[PDB]
């Protein structure tokens, strides 16, 4: 019964689902895709496939459309990427190619949506390579970038913030935790209301583009994070190392320069308290040992 | 993965443990009639030739037990020779007494009727699953349906070489997901259902899937793998109680969860609202439906339990399969605030002496629109 | 806390219902004893003064029905008009069939009792079966054959497993002569019944008794409710624990998957916890059309295996044939014995073949 | 419905002896009120040898 249409690749993963979800409960008419997990929820298109994908962009008409395309770590070490942007910008869709901090060196805070990119690692490289491909494939494309991403997660190698739950938990265990590197939490839940509104001001000014930054404004490293999750079920804090060695590849910081993006009314923040409190209830050991097909 | 297949199953009218669950509450419902106080326990019969009541009724009310009873086949659509039966000429043998005296003193006498007694002992269950929009497993909600479609398909004359019987199993491929289960595809569909003569065999699977499956089935569970058996019998036009042998309350999982959760035994048909195997059964089903779309959980499983002569439950139960984040007590406390599950005071949140029942006895007796127990209690916590 | 309730029922060998899923084994019973592959679905309506057996029926067998019929009602203990029925008076109609020549199948095991049954159910049959004994002996003479029984344990959840810690309600009601004074039974209830059958450590002082709460159960049997061939498939089963298909096992013979399939995977899920895998599990087969085999086995032993789905799943591949071919044979199941499955429930005794677990290699 | 005492050694086909008599009679169809295809047949006879 809406009328404009949004398209979402990686829709089945963490991100693309509530970056799905947000917009079609603002009225839009919202269809994600994905190459796995995608049935029955979200239609099957692999992105690698150039066929299959104008096949949908061409079928569905999408006015505006939100790259996503993970198991989080890595942490440690495309191109299609932009092919979408090709093909996206033809029809009329202006496509929003989600990115990484981890472009950057990591020396200075912040870095600015203007800054020298120059990445450590793989990853960091690719990503860049993503933002070229992208843009130069159309000059008419956001590359919104955000930090790392907890998020309401179905299994807690979903997010990099997440998988430490187990960790966690277990006192009986004890285990180490990164603080050299210096991290900065974003809900996706949050990230999708930022995708949600950079695209109903797409009418409210007819030309944006050319790179955004976008991140949540609670920093704290691996360590910092897991005392607070421990803090939010009321848990044993101290059975966990803090390190400041390098177990080196990464950049030790980034965070991300809102600025262009607060102006016009583009945000929002859930609190890391709630944001991850209300994301890993599920994954208490006694409600997992609850959860079973029959009683 | 958490991958699980998954099957439950339907059956149409026509069917001879239907048959009998649906002759008995046309019975109850008669009674209740002139007299909604009347007492009901009817057990039904169905051979070759027969339909046979046999129970216990206290009522004011009298009946044309005939009449009913032919009233109700016909209704199913066994009028002739053609088809296995018919309420023209079949043998209605009765077998109905006064109820037992020792039940009658001990159960609904002399007493305040919110603390009439529990009409029986015995364990309801009762149970649901955000996994669809009626709150009930995909396989038996579509399973229904399937025989739903096919008996609105048969009257309304559209395929008018349908006959009453059938019977149908829906396979689905699960995943797990925080407790609760997640349908994904449509592993197996299967549809028997009685046929006239003339029609031919090819018509009929072609027609079951286009008529029939697409109607009722999301195409988004359909896939090209998802298999077909289609009148897999091949000659199914001898159908119904003819060579066969009808009960009352032989279809307890189907007239339920088609399997899912659980069930304490009680056979619903035929049975009044101080038989608790029915109204307390309906009660469980509407806790665990109020506190599911109330939010406090994706997937409930409710279980109480009563003693003959005696008003309250024995015990509530409650398990969550994980997917809330209040704890099984904290729930089960939850529903002590907001249920008086007491047989007396069932029967008015529920309306239970209305002549409703024949909707119940074929199709489920869960998941539906109208129903009493499936309209969610808005909840005070 | 992590405590719960949980209420099982049984029902004794008297009660009508029950009855009836008696004498279709017996009838079973009796055609197999001749033609062992006979084929059948025997239902039996039991009301006053009447059994009405109903059904097809092919087998090469001649049975006295009458003999049958009147030889289970005897031995269930019902000789004269008094208790309201008598296997001498009864009427025996009888409307079979006879001629002359695609689901999923639940199994369930607990490390709970030396039988591998819910507690709930265990006590509430022994409770039926022991009423039924003393009824016997006369050492209660005053008893009479229908019953009924209700058990409500209190567990505790514990790694995937549950803990029976206490009973905290049993419900007995027994139909009984107009001779004996109501505190005689509800004494003898607690003290010769219920006293001789649960381990003293579940019993204490807030233990709750309904002891005759009907208040006085003179008329009952085939009397006081219509009875039903396969009506009381909880308790034939688990007793509202695992799960159910749908399937009604008394009156059906070995080729019938619902009963067959059923009594295997017992016995395989039986055999998984007795040997030593698993606390708990729920074994669920699921047999589609064209397959020999069965299509696929899903095993949900609630996190109490130290093995995985798979590992348990294979043992049991290499372990068991549950092709229903296979599965008659290696059961034994065209002895005449399927009377005697038809009380106090199928799964947790000892005389049944598949209650004997399988030795594992693996 | 058939009723009362036998002793015999025969056995008998009660359900075919009922049918084919009620064929020949000439009840074929429930458009006549009965039909030894459809009917009811019970048997409550006391049989021994
Ligand atoms: N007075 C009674 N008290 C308790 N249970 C009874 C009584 N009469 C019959 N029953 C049992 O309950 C069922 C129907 O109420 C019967 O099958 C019988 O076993």
């Amino acid at each position: 019964i809406p009328n404009r249409r949004v398209l979402v690749t990686g829709a089945t993963g963490l991100l693309g689902r509530a970056v799905h979800k947000e917009f079609q409960q603002n009225n839009w008419h919202a269809v994600g895709c994905g190459f796995r997990r995608a049935r029955p929820k979200f239609e099957q298109v692999n992105l690698l496939d150039s066929n299959a994908v104008h096949h949908i962009i061409h079928d569905f008409q999408p006015h505006v459309i939100v790259h996503c395309a993970e198991r989080r770590p890595d942490v440690v070490e495309v191109d299609a990427s932009g092919n979408l942007a090709k093909e996206a910008a033809a029809v009329g869709a202006f496509l929003i190619y989600i990115s990484s901090d981890y472009v950057f060196d990591g020396t200075n805070p912040p870095y600015r949506e203007e800054d020298i990119p120059a990445p450590l690692n793989l990853y960091g490289k690719t990503k860049l390579d993503g933002e070229k491909a992208v843009l130069e494939n159309n000059l008419g494309a956001a590359v919104l970038r955000i930090p790392i991403l907890y998020g309401e997660v179905e299994k807690l190698e979903e997010s990099a913030v997440t998988v430490m739950f187990d960790k966690v938990q277990f006192s009986n265990k004890s285990a180490n935790m990164d603080h050299w590197q210096q991290r900065f939490p974003t809900h996706v839940k949050d990230v999708a209301t930022v995708c949600r509104q950079l695209a109903e001001k797409r009418m409210l000014d007819p030309s944006i583009k050319g790179t955004f930054h976008w991140s949540g404004n609670e920093q704290m490293t691996k360590y910092e994070m897991a005392c607070a999750i421990a803090d939010a079920f009321n848990l044993p804090s101290s059975h966990l190392r803090p390190i400041t060695d390098s177990p080196a590849q990464r950049p030790r910081n980034a965070q991300l320069d809102c600025s262009k993006l607060e102006t016009l009314g583009i945000g929002q923040r859930t609190p890391f308290r709630i944001g991850i409190k209300e994301s890993l209830w599920p994954f208490l050991i006694d409600k997992r040992w609850r959860q079973t097909v029959f009683h | 993965e958490g991958t699980f297949l998954f099957t439950s199953e339907s059956v149409g009218e026509g069917h001879p443990d239907k048959i009998c669950d649906q002759i008995s509450d046309a019975v109850l419902d008669a009674h209740l009639q002139q007299d909604p106080d009347a007492k009901v326990a009817c057990e039904t019969v169905a051979k070759t030739g027969m339909i046979l009541l046999a129970g216990e009724i206290t009522s004011r009310a009298a009946v044309d037990y005939q009449k009913v009873v032919r009233e109700a086949v016909k209704h199913i659509g066994y009028d002739d020779s053609s088809k296995g039966f018919d309420y023209k000429t079949c043998n209605v043998l009765v077998a109905l007494e006064q109820q037992s005296p020792d039940i009658a003193q001990g159960v609904h006498l002399d007493r305040n009727e919110e603390d009439i007694g529990a009409g029986d002992q015995g364990l309801m269950f009762g149970y649901a699953t955000d996994e669809t929009e009626e709150c009930m497993p995909l396989t038996i909600v579509l399973a229904h349906k399937l025989n739903a479609k096919l008996a609105e398909l048969r009257r309304n004359g559209t395929l008018p070489w349908l006959r009453p019987d059938s019977k149908t199993q829906v396979t689905v491929q699960y995943m797990q997901d925080r407790g609760a289960v997640l349908p994904i595809r449509v592993h197996t569909i299967v549809i028997s259902v009685q046929h006239d003569e003339e029609v031919c065999l090819d018509e009929m699977r072609d027609a079951l899937k286009e008529k029939v499956i697409k109607a009722v089935v999301p195409a988004k569970y359909l896939d090209e793998d998802t298999i077909y058996h289609l009148q897999p019998s091949g000659r199914f036009v001898i159908g119904g109680p003819q060579g066969d042998a009808g009960l009352t309350g032989r279809k307890i999982i189907v007239d339920t969860y088609g399997g899912w959760g659980a069930h304490g035994g009680g056979a619903f048909s035929g049975k009044d609202y101080t038989k608790v195997d029915r109204s307390a059964a309906y009660a469980a089903r509407w806790v665990a439906k109020s506190l599911v779309k109330g939010g406090l959980c994706r997937r409930v499983l409710v279980q109480v339990s009563y003693a003959i002569g005696v008003s309250h439950p024995l015990s509530i139960s409650i398990f969550h399969y994980g997917t809330s984040q209040k704890s099984e007590r904290e729930l089960l406390e939850i529903v002590k605030k907001n249920f008086d599950l007491r047989p007396g005071v069932i029967v008015r949140d529920l309306d239970l002496k209305k002549p409703i029942y024949q909707r119940t006895a074929a199709y489920g007796h869960f998941g539906r629109d109208s129903f009493p127990w499936e309209v969610p209690k808005k909840l005070k916590y």
